[PDB]
């Protein structure tokens, strides 16, 4: 079996192949957060008594 | 491709203020 083969030819065709693969593929991702706090307290009083 | 950036901004601020303003006249010679 080695030396002769699993299989044998019956038939076929003597042409030629050409096989051109031309596979592309492409992932963008984009994440941007801004965040911003501001606050503000403030308190004054002054008394007069005389 | 890889890219991060991160930003801190942090400000404060105080203030406090305080008087005392007391007089005292006593004239029933005296004064005062």
């Amino acid at each position: 079996i080695n030396d002769y083969g699993t299989h044998y030819i019956t038939s076929g065709s003597m042409g030629g192949i050409y096989e051109y693969i031309l596979v592309i593929d492409k992932a963008k991702m984009e994440s941007l957060g801004i965040t911003s706090r501001d606050i503000t307290t403030c308190f004054g009083g002054s008394l007069g008594i005389q | 491709e890889e890219q991060i950036e991160a930003f801190k901004s942090i400000i404060q601020e105080k203030t406090s203020n305080f008087n005392a303003a007391i007089s005292l006249k006593f004239t029933p010679s005296l004064h005062g």
